[PDB]
RNA sequence: GCGAGGAACCUUACCCGGGAUUGAUGGUGAAAACCGUAGGUGC
RNA sequence: CGCUGAGGACUCUACCGAGCGUGAGGAAGUGGAUGACGUCAAAUCAGCACGGCCCUUACAUCCGGGGCGACACACGUGUUACAAUGGGAGGGACAAAGGGCAGCUACCGGGCGACCGGAUGCGAAUCUCUAAACCCUUCCCCAGUUCGGAUCGGAGUCUGCAACUCGACUCCGUGAAGCUGGAUUCGCUAGUAAUCGCGCAUCAGCCAUGGCGCGGUG
């Protein structure tokens, strides 16, 4: 939770969005450029979290939320095709 | 010796090279293929002309012996004396290649 | 499934817009979900539902702690039929939150 | 280390307020966060107080300094 | 606590004097097991 | 279960005696140990016998007859594990410069009839015979 | 001029009635089964700290293809 | 004419082509003295035709994949034993004297959760 | 070798400081930001 | 190549061990999942909800730099070793599962190498990523060694704005403790133990010797 975290995210995704003169500087070699950008912009400040919940661990890329969660939905069956082994 | 080594006698090149300061395996076999002397061959069965170019293959390049001793110990005093992390954690004893402590030395 | 699309690899988004009365992509008797739902709101509103089932051949409901507004918790069993669709339902008290879960097997 | 074809990694505003320093022909202290800067031989002869996380401990930098991380001549940890 | 002895003997108890009441639980089982 | 003929001699104790060497699964290994073994054997032993025939009359010798439970028979079976077990053990412990080399120092002395495997058989006689009234 | 038809899909007979229903609906080759791609997802039980006790969940992929010489929701098709 | 048979040996499979001839054995286009280099696997491989005394008489194609030199010659003896078989049936006495018809079914176990191995366990202390 | 199945920044809750509320070009700056042209990973 | 067209392999449908025992003839159960009612005021308010209580000039909020990585030490869990059933050098052979779009990369050129630069195919039963133990020849001949590879010095390659605290990998050099370990203690009962390699999750990179799987020898 600590919907802080998740408006830090959202503020992050965002600013790595407004990217295309990252690419540019990165193709070339211009370094000393790339240090001129703010740090949220970089990529890397990016982290993956639970899409409801927010938990920044335990993440699952293919359905975008944690092992909790996941083991809920998918024994409530709401994931289509996932199903106990 | 060979520049002021006494090798084992009755080892082969390859691993008898080694046995100076300043020479792993690997320099072993680099040194022996350049002056082309065969590694399997032991050092007793040396020709002089082979014990030459050897030598003279260890000169020029390949700093050994006393010299690397004393070129490690002014690294180690002039890293020491600078006062960096790495100087104090060689002058206190620790680790200092980010290994972690509390659990081993 | 209560969610029919394909997704393969790509489950992510969809699956995040799914998820954002007597309600249960390309015979509330019988229920277990409105059952839950009605037991909680009456429980909200201050389980013998089995009988009301009971031709339904088996039914349980089990309620969970902080009971009748005491301080521990107690869990009970209520079942009937013969009893060898599941839903649960949570009711916000003036003391917490009561779990109620319904088994009916017709 | 650093790859050699991006060259060395250098604070810019850092390295500005140095130079800057070295036109003047001023002494003084040059306060920064930047541990991970880089030691250039334009930063010979100043001083640089360096920041470990709660103060700023002074380094007078000379030559043997040159090629040498700012962080590595202001510890973080204290132990005794 | 609990003694290492080989095969473990662990006791509990919950009082404002728990290492006296604990030591003599302890001393009740070392002379069951001594015999 | 299932034991195969050894490929050369077509044995089943060959092969026993072969999984009792074996380390880690090499097979192969423990196989080319007693394939080899069995070659300075001959050659050292060169008897009117064979190289078989000798080390099968080894592990006759240094088999034990009764074990004490009170003294007891033994069945064939574990008395040959425990033959093939004792002479691999001593032969480990022994020195040698390779693992046929001792193996094949053991099975000769066993053969003429003095050695670890045969003192440890003689021990285990005695303990036996020690308690002879409760039986 | 022929047509491929890939049909996917996570429910095998919801595969197989498709392929039939696409069949029947004048000269196309009989359905033919790829093989299925199998994934299985090891979770913790537990919302806290127990390792051991783990439960495993699976998601299959069904394909089938058709040559054409000459939909239920859950079912991708790559008609070309 | 042609003979035809399958072994199966764990991850191993042989598919056996056999003839009439006298004693080329060739392993995936290759002889079998250079694709089994032992002769405890080649002695595995022509296991049943010594037993019968069919040996110096056939000629053998096989084509084995997956598994490793035992399980492939475990599986090329099922499967010159199934088409020595078929061949004769009255070697089928014979054959399952020794056991080269049976198929053994033991694979490699799953590793189970919570464990280093199928069956080992953690040190609990 | 447990939550943690990925702590350089982020994650991050902890500490020290710099800010801001009580919910287009320039200058300065470490950045946040500045100057001109409900929520709480608190009990 | 045209074809195969079902001998395998793929998926989907129907089946097959029937007994006081033995028995012949025939291919001939195991592992996992599921845990009725009880017990531990067992664990989780830091996955998520939620009663009560407590914070508003601060226990709320943005940022940079530190820390979570410190070490007198103790305990637990592991990885390497202490070598001859072994360590190097050269050559020959056999897997299965799984992954791949800024990703895997055919094929060329540069570098001892990590890698870099052109270029090709593949969202993939189509194109790519996948062996080692093993076998053959040869050396070392019982040594702190051609065992061991910790620590430290130098030079680099990548990722990332940034590798000092605190990254992975590569190439030189240095080359420690360690000679099979007491009381005590743990696991397992067949394709199992032991041993060998391969792949995946998270992931820019990776402290991955951890976790989850696969096959080889046995
Ligand atoms: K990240």
């Amino acid at each position: 939770a600590k919907e802080s975290m998740k408006a830090r995210e959202v503020k992050r995704a965002k600013l790595v969005a407004k990217a295309a003169k990252r690419a540019a500087l990165k193709a070339e070699g211009n370094y000393e450029a790339l240090q001129l950008l703010p740090k949220n912009a970089s990529p890397v400040r990016l982290h993956n979290r639970c899409s409801m919940t927010g938990r920044p661990k335990g993440y699952m890329r293919q359905f975008g939320i944690s092992r909790i969660q996941f083991r809920e939905m998918a024994s409530a069956g709401l994931i289509p095709g996932v199903k106990k082994a | 010796r060979i520049v002021g080594v006494d090798l084992p006698q009755n080892k082969r090149g390859f691993i008898a090279l080694t046995y100076i300061y300043g020479i792993g395996r690997s320099s072993a076999i680099t040194i022996l293929d350049k002056a082309g002397v065969d590694r399997d061959i032991k050092v007793k069965d040396w020709s002089d002309d082979q014990a030459a170019a050897i030598r003279d293959v260890i000169g020029a390049g390949y700093k050994v012996e006393g010299d690397l001793r004393s070129e490690v110990q002014l690294n180690i005093k002039r890293l020491m004396d600078i006062g960096c992390y790495r100087g104090i954690r060689h002058r206190i004893g620790l680790p200092l290649r980010g290994q972690s402590t509390k659990n081993n030395a | 499934w209560d969610s029919n699309w394909y997704g393969g690899r790509k489950y992510g988004e969809t699956l995040l817009e799914d998820s954002r009365a007597s309600v249960s992509r390309a015979k509330p008797e019988l229920d277990a979900a409105i059952v839950a739902e009605n037991i909680a709101r009456q429980l909200e509103g201050k389980v013998k539902a089995i009988a009301s089932a009971m031709g339904a051949e088996g039914i349980k409901i089990q309620v969970s702690g902080r009971l009748n507004g005491a301080e521990m918790a107690r869990s009970e069993m209520f079942k009937e039929g013969r009893t060898p669709d599941y839903a649960l339902a949570e009711a916000l008290t003036k003391v917490g939150l009561l779990g109620i879960k319904v088994w009916i097997c017709k | 280390s650093r790859s050699l074809k991006k060259g060395p990694y250098i604070n810019l505003k850092l390295e500005k307020k140095v130079l800057a320093m070295n036109e003047s022909g001023k002494k003084a202290v040059i306060k920064t966060w930047a541990r991970a800067s880089m030691i250039s031989p334009d930063f010979v002869g100043h001083t640089i107080a360096v920041h470990n996380g709660n103060k700023f401990i002074p380094v007078f930098v000379t030559e043997n300094m040159v090629g040498h991380k700012l962080g590595e001549f202001s510890p973080t940890r204290t132990f005794r | 606590d609990k003694d290492v002895a080989r095969a473990w003997l662990f006791s509990l108890m919950e009082a404002g004097q728990k290492s006296s009441s604990v030591q003599r639980r302890l001393s009740a089982l070392k002379s069951f097991y001594k015999y | 279960r299932q034991i195969l003929p050894d490929p050369v001699y077509g044995d089943v104790r060959v092969t026993k005696f072969v999984n009792h060497l074996m380390y880690d699964g090499k097979k192969n290994t423990a196989f080319s140990i007693f394939y080899g073994a069995l070659d300075i054997v001959k050659t050292k032993h060169s008897e009117e016998k064979s190289a078989l025939e000798i080390w099968k009359a080894a592990l006759d010798n240094i088999t034990p007859q009764v074990e004490v439970k009170v003294p007891t028979e033994i069945r064939p079976e574990r008395k040959e594990s425990i033959s093939m077990k004792n002479l691999i053990l001593y032969a480990r412990k022994r020195g040698g410069k390779t693992m046929a080399d001792k193996l094949a120092a053991e099975i000769v002395d066993a053969f003429n009839n003095q050695g670890a495997a045969f003192k440890r058989k003689e021990d285990m006689h005695r303990m036996a015979e020690a308690n002879r009234a409760f039986a | 001029q022929k047509i491929r038809i890939k049909l996917k899909s996570y429910d095998y007979m919801l595969v197989d009635k498709s392929a039939e229903k696409i069949v029947k609906t004048a000269m196309v080759s009989g359905p033919i089964p790829l093989p299925t791609h199998k994934r299985i997802f090891t979770v913790n039980r537990s919302t806290f700290v127990n390792k051991k006790s783990r439960e495993q969940f699976e998601l299959s992929s069904y394909k089938r293809l058709i040559d054409i010489y000459n939909l239920p929701s859950g079912v991708e098709v790559e008609i070309k | 004419d042609y003979i035809n048979a399958i072994g199966r040996r764990k991850a191993a499979v042989a598919r056996v082509y056999l003839s009439e001839g006298s004693g080329k054995i060739v392993i995936n286009k290759r002889e079998i003295e250079q694709y089994f280099p032992s002769s405890i696997l080649q002695y595995i491989v022509k296991q049943p035709l010594l037993k019968l005394d069919v040996a110096a008489k056939y000629d053998i194609k096989i084509n084995l994949r997956g598994g490793g030199f035992k399980g492939q010659s475990e599986a090329a003896r099922l499967a010159i034993a199934r088409a020595l078989v078929k061949i004769n049936p009255d070697d089928k006495p014979a054959l399952r004297s020794e056991g080269f018809i049976t198929r053994d079914p033991r694979v490699v176990e799953r590793k189970k959760p919570g464990r280093p191995k199928a069956r080992k366990r953690f040190q609990f202390s």
